[PDB]
């Protein structure tokens, strides 16, 4: 339900997009709400910071392991929600 | 006068009519996640319910062991009575003694 | 068997929204504030939480009704009529 | 007003509630509707991308177009021996039409149709219980070879024959979020390739307008309190409950739903006949029956 | 003695025996369809009920 | 059943079998009996006519073959009846 | 770590290697649930419980 894109071959630690501020969320209450990455949907190439809600390349993208588009999910809580984020890569 | 689930919830004068009336059990809800679906909870087809237990025809239960038939409504060869019956035979058909 | 339309919903970007009545089967309407649409692409309104959505629903037939359909009847009272055989001599008449 | 110029329409992206990934997510492949009331097992299936058109909207038998991924959101086309239909197991792909689907499925819970390998490669499931059905009063797993041949009922392989009609708006807004700049304390928007769009802005008050090329916003500090899309998008759309309505919303089009609920013959099998035995003022009936097979007796009085 | 659909509706006095005797219940039927096969039913095999 | 051969890339139009001289049935019976074609079994390089009852080309034959041969299927009222046809393509 | 359709056996193969063998146990697995109500699939509209 969030849509976001990529380059290819892009560096680590990149940005990507802000899910704190596209959702509207507060950003001095992430840890309060216990935001975390979704066990279900865990990608090797993206991790997301935990206090910022921003997230980022973690491994080098490469569409030839890949190949498409990449999913992760996020949940929150008091109260539960889940949100998911999916990401197109160019190239 | 539809009743939701049941039989006739939504009712017609022909299959191409537009003055179509029901009261099935619909009702919207709000949306839970943040997308444009339009999330809803509705009663069955009442329809479909009398189709699950409609029980058994009248072909196959009617008394007097006769047939029922459709385009008219009808039953066919009842055996139920007596009729009386009044034949005037014309006098050409009978001879002399 | 009825199918259920779900139409399109609609989507005003904080400005209130209510709906009119409906000639439609089984005309179902509500309104929702405070909603934050989304498709594929992003966000869907331009203003922040006033925003408000309006679903409609409603009944009609099926597309498969013109053959899987019943119909319903009122009956009076039935005359019975009768084909009749009648040999009269040695001459034979069919009638009604 | 019936039309079948498919080139004034165009597919769409919908919300399956079951992807590959087994989560919901916007398809090019999103199941509207599944009817299975044909009396051989063939059920018709309503698809958010059409089928048997090409890329420009033409007939065009083995190739299927759908809607892209990409931001700069366009119609694309692709070969159609991809398209795969399950229920349990692999169903054969009897008949197919913009919009729609008419296949012979195996019994199961649900219904998915997938677009297999190449790119785009995905596919949608939907909750939809479909069983064996049968015609006459014994039951079979396979059509008799010596039978009765009953009136039944089912759809037509032709495309051509009707049973109904969908009817076909003007889209809404899409409202892509990449057509948005956010630069040091200002908004930009940003069209993809010169096509022309539509701003909406809510920087201190309501302002709309159109732009061709990269555009400053004077009053908006960040791009979540303003939108664009794309303008001039007279292409008629299904009306799915997945798309914000236009502002007109009247009936722009109707469209054919093929594959008609038809009258056939189709045979029956014929049971084993019993022995009867016959004693005072009753009978004895010796019944052998594989399947489940009816039986019904009434008195005369 | 034997019965249609109970045990001992074929019998023989040997396995290879050719004075094998049974009153399975083959019922013919006329051909329906315009081909070639012989359309029957029987009753069910009675040593496997 | 009924099958006989056809010509590859045959004309539109061209006589290709006789269904009512092959079933012992007169023009004026199959008139009145509804001699049409079974919704399941339809080819698109076929069609009959609905009084002689004659098979012809609609569409020119072409190598994909379907899948093999080619199945048609006609059914008759006042006896409820179906036959079926099958069409070899000579390559 | 799989996800699997329901069944009363596990099995783990090479498909096509020089190897070329499966191996299957006995094992009864069916279909899990998190609610009171029954679900092939997860809906879209829903509660959003632990
Ligand atoms: C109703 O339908 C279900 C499944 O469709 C079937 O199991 C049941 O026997 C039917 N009848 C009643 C009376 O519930
Ligand atoms: C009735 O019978 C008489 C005497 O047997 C005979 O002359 C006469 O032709 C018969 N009538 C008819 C209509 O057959
Ligand atoms: C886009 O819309 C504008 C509105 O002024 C129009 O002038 C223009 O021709 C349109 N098309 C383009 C830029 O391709």
């Amino acid at each position: 339900q969030l849509h976001y894109t990529v380059q290819e071959e892009q560096e680590h630690g990149t940005f990507v997009g802000n899910i704190a501020e596209d959702l509207g969320l507060d950003i001095t209450k992430l840890s309060a709400r216990r935001f975390q990455t979704a066990p279900n949907s865990r990608s090797p190439y993206l991790e997301l910071n935990l206090e910022t809600g921003v997230l980022y390349v973690n491994e080098k993208i490469d569409r030839e392991q890949i190949c498409c588009l990449l999913h992760l999910e996020v949940f929150l809580e008091n109260p539960l929600e889940l949100f998911r984020v999916e990401i197109e890569v160019l190239d | 006068a539809m009743k939701p689930g049941a039989f006739g919830d939504i009712q017609a004068s022909s299959l191409d009519a537009t003055d179509i009336v029901a009261r099935t059990d619909i009702r919207l809800l709000k949306p839970s996640v943040k997308n444009i679906h339009v999330p809803y909870t509705q009663a069955v087809s009442g329809y479909e319910m009398w189709k699950n237990n409609s029980g058994r025809p009248l072909q196959e239960t009617a008394p007097f062991g006769c047939k029922i038939e459709v385009e008219p409504l009808r039953a066919s060869n009842c055996a139920y009575g007596h009729i009386p019956i009044s034949i005037d035979i014309p006098d050409a058909a009978f001879v002399r003694s | 068997k009825f199918h259920t339309v779900i139409p399109s919903p609609q989507v005003k970007c904080c400005g209130s929204l209510e709906c009119k009545a409906s000639s439609r089967a089984d005309y179902t309407c509500r309104v929702f504030g405070g909603v934050y649409p989304f498709m594929w692409g992003g966000a869907q309104c331009f203003c922040d939480s006033e925003n408000t959505q309006l679903s409609e629903a409603y009944v009609e037939f099926a597309p498969d009704c013109t053959i899987d359909h019943a119909v319903a009847l009122k009956v009076h009272t039935a005359a019975l009529k009768v084909g009749l055989r009648i040999v009269y001599g040695n001459t034979t008449a069919h009638l009604d | 007003s019936i039309t079948d110029d498919f080139t004034l329409t165009s597919p769409y992206l919908g919300f399956c509630p079951y992807c590959r990934h087994s989560t919901p997510c916007f398809s090019p492949i999103k199941i509207e509707n599944v009817w299975d009331e044909s009396d051989d097992g063939s059920i018709r299936i309503q698809v958010s991308a059409q089928f048997g058109y090409n890329q420009a909207g033409t007939a065009d038998v083995t190739k299927f177009r759908y809607m892209s991924f990409d931001h700069d959101h366009d119609i694309k086309e692709d070969s159609m021996e991809k398209i795969a239909i399950s229920t349990s197991g692999p169903c054969r792909r009897l008949g197919h039409k913009g919009y729609f689907l008419l296949a012979q499925c195996p019994p199961g819970d649900s219904v998915t149709v997938s677009i297999t390998s190449g790119t785009a490669e995905n596919s949608c499931t939907v909750e939809r219980k479909i069983r064996r059905k049968f015609v006459g009063r014994e039951e079979y797993l396979l059509p008799p070879i010596h039978g009765k041949q009953v009136k039944c009922h089912v759809y037509d392989h032709l495309k051509e024959t009707s049973a109904g009609y969908i009817t076909m708006h003007r889209p809404g807004p899409h409202a892509y979020k990449s057509y948005l700049e956010e630069a040091s304390g200002e908004v930009y928007i940003k069209p993809p390739s010169g096509k022309n769009v539509t701003y909406e802005c809510k920087c201190g008050d309501y302002s709309t307008g159109i732009v061709s090329t990269r555009t400053k916003i004077n009053g908006c500090t960040k791009a979540k309190q303003c939108i664009a899309y794309k303008s001039d998008q007279t292409k008629w759309v299904f009306n799915s409950p997945d798309l914000i309505r236009h502002t007109d919303h009247s009936v722009q089009g109707k469209l054919h739903i093929p594959f008609r609920l038809t009258p056939t013959v189709c045979p029956v099998p014929l049971a084993h006949t019993p022995t009867v035995m016959k004693w005072f003022k009753g009978i004895t009936l010796h019944l052998t029956a594989t399947r489940p097979t009816l039986l019904t007796t009434r008195k005369l009085g």
